[PDB]
């Protein structure tokens, strides 16, 4: 339980520290084809 | 008379199973383990060390400290093995809010004859008779003499204690240290003084063990003439939209139910337009329309209720330091109605007997012959069943390890009936007369003794059929 809103921002080595430009760990927006693994807690997608 | 009785009968039967499935699905009733315990932990507790001054019987009007610094204090600072822990079954949520409806000066006109004795007491609820000046000792707004009409709250219209849209109220912090300090300040001063008619409070809960929301409203209606009336309205509300492999079956059943309601609403308009209209004196066309009308409701309610509940639950984090989070009272106003409407027609729908006579229950109570027959079989089956148990206990007593105690042979034989034979040591313990036991037990239990039960059932059905046919064809 205790689900919420999935993060979508950018981060850096370690975690969040966008200093100069684009984060080293980009979000890589999901494609609309290929998703819905249907795990246990929720229905997932190809984003992350 | 060859199509309908074979068409809407079958359709109504399938409708019955379809509705009962999501009746089961809806029938959670976790309240008995999530609202009864929650209510006991919040309404069955002693304010003092040991006395009758509990939530069942309120302590006193001047017991503001004795009441607020009690079970109520055990809600903001619930300390167990400022805190949220009572019985390891619930947690805190939102922010507390207590409303002190003080009926200040304005109870009655004060003439020059005897106003010096008393002219301002806790009278009936009003506008110009409620709290207009400090309700006792208050330097500033401690006993706030303001009308909270713009507080986004609707009066409860209570019968025992009349509820208005205005009244002195205040909220508590994210803990109880500040709440306790404020309670002590208002007790040394006077905010819930003798002019206070009734006190109201609302609260929420989290209960992370069983994920849900709890809405609770507590009212203490201390009459001015004496005594105090307790009222506790607490009810749950959950959101389980889609995480499981069974709730999807419930959603499919709901879709099938919506299709059935569409089928019955597209079928009823033709009975009024093409068929002669304004003819309802049948008590049968009456149910057909009211059932459909009620069924249209709770379909546009369930979706709306779910959407509103999800929207409200989405904002469940910004209320840690927010002023007021007691706006969820509007939600229960619907949640109980759908909890009531759903049972205002499921009986009514199941209250349809056009297909078979209602007063012909004489063949559903004269079936005691079947019960009597089923008793003259249990005393003819247990004799054979106990003889085998005795034989097994005497032959296999010392060796098997299952036919060791007589109270164990019974369970071993019952497991044998359920197809849980072992036979690895039954034969090992005795090469002869051991397999004979098992073979004869199987032959006499599955072939000659089981089938008399089925024959009895078959004969009961046939006799009921014949009697009903004779009665209805006489």
């Amino acid at each position: 339980s205790a689900a919420g809103g999935f993060s979508t921002s950018d981060y850096d080595v370690g975690w969040e520290s966008p200093h100069n430009g684009s984060g080293t760990w980009a979000y890589s927006a999901p494609d609309l084809l290929g998703a819905w693994s249907w795990g246990s807690c929720a229905v997932y997608d190809s984003g992350g | 008379y060859l199509k309908s009785v074979l068409r809407e009968l079958v359709t109504y039967l399938l409708f019955l199973i379809v509705l009962c499935i999501l009746t089961y699905g809806m029938m959670s009733s976790n309240v008995y383990y999530y609202t009864r315990m929650m209510s006991q932990l919040f309404l069955d507790t002693p304010v003092s060390k040991t006395e009758k001054t509990n939530f069942k019987t309120l302590s006193s009007m001047e017991d503001f400290w004795k009441f607020t610094e009690g079970s109520l204090l055990d809600g903001l600072y619930w300390k167990m093995q400022n805190r949220s822990f009572i019985f390891y079954e619930n947690l805190l949520l939102g922010v507390p809010r207590i409303r002190q409806l003080r009926v200040r000066n304005g109870s009655c006109s004060i003439p020059q004859d005897l106003r010096d004795e008393i002219k301002e007491c806790y009278d009936v609820y009003s506008v110009s008779s409620e709290d207009r000046a400090p309700f006792g000792p208050r330097n500033g707004t401690a006993w706030i003499y303001t009308s909270e009409k713009d507080l986004n709250g609707s009066s409860h219209w209570g019968i025992i204690a009349t509820y208005s849209g205005a009244g002195y109220y205040l909220d508590l912090s994210r803990t109880r240290e500040e709440t306790a300090a404020q309670v002590a300040s208002l007790k040394k001063n006077v905010w819930l003084d003798r002019g206070t008619r009734a006190t109201f409070i609302d609260f929420s809960v989290y209960n992370a063990n069983i994920n849900l929301f709890c809405v609770v409203r507590l009212l203490v209606e201390f009459p001015a003439t004496g005594g105090v009336i307790p009222s506790w309205q607490f009810q749950p509300l959950k959101l389980i939209r889609y995480v499981t492999t069974f709730d999807f079956f419930l959603a499919a059943c709901e879709i099938i139910f919506c299709f059935f309601i569409f089928y019955y609403v597209v079928e009823e308009i033709l009975e009024i337009r093409i068929h002669k209209l304004h003819y309802f004196r049948s008590f049968w066309n009456c149910l057909d329309v009211v059932i459909v009308v009620l069924s249209v409701v709770a379909i546009g309610i369930n979706i709306y209720r779910t959407s509103n509940v999800e929207v409200l639950l989405q904002f469940l984090e910004d209320q840690n330091t927010f002023p007021n989070f007691e706006h969820l009272a509007y939600w229960q106003i619907q949640f109980n109605n759908i909890a009531a409407v759903t049972v205002f027609f499921v009986w009514i729908k199941l209250f349809k007997f056009i297909n078979f006579n209602r007063t012909m229950s004489q063949l559903s109570t004269t079936m005691s012959r079947c019960a009597k027959d089923l008793f003259g079989f249990a005393i003819m089956f247990f004799i054979i069943f106990l003889a085998y148990a005795q034989l097994a206990y005497l032959v296999f007593g010392t060796q098997v390890d299952d036919f060791s105690t007589f109270q164990e042979c019974i369970f071993t034989q019952f497991r044998i009936i359920l197809g849980d034979i072992n036979f690895a040591e039954i034969e090992e313990a005795n090469r002869v007369l051991g397999p004979i036991y098992f073979t004869t037990f199987v032959f006499f239990m599955f072939f000659i003794l089981l089938n008399m039960f089925l024959a009895i059932i078959n004969d009961t059905y046939s006799e009921v059929k014949s009697d009903l046919a004779q009665q209805k064809a006489e």
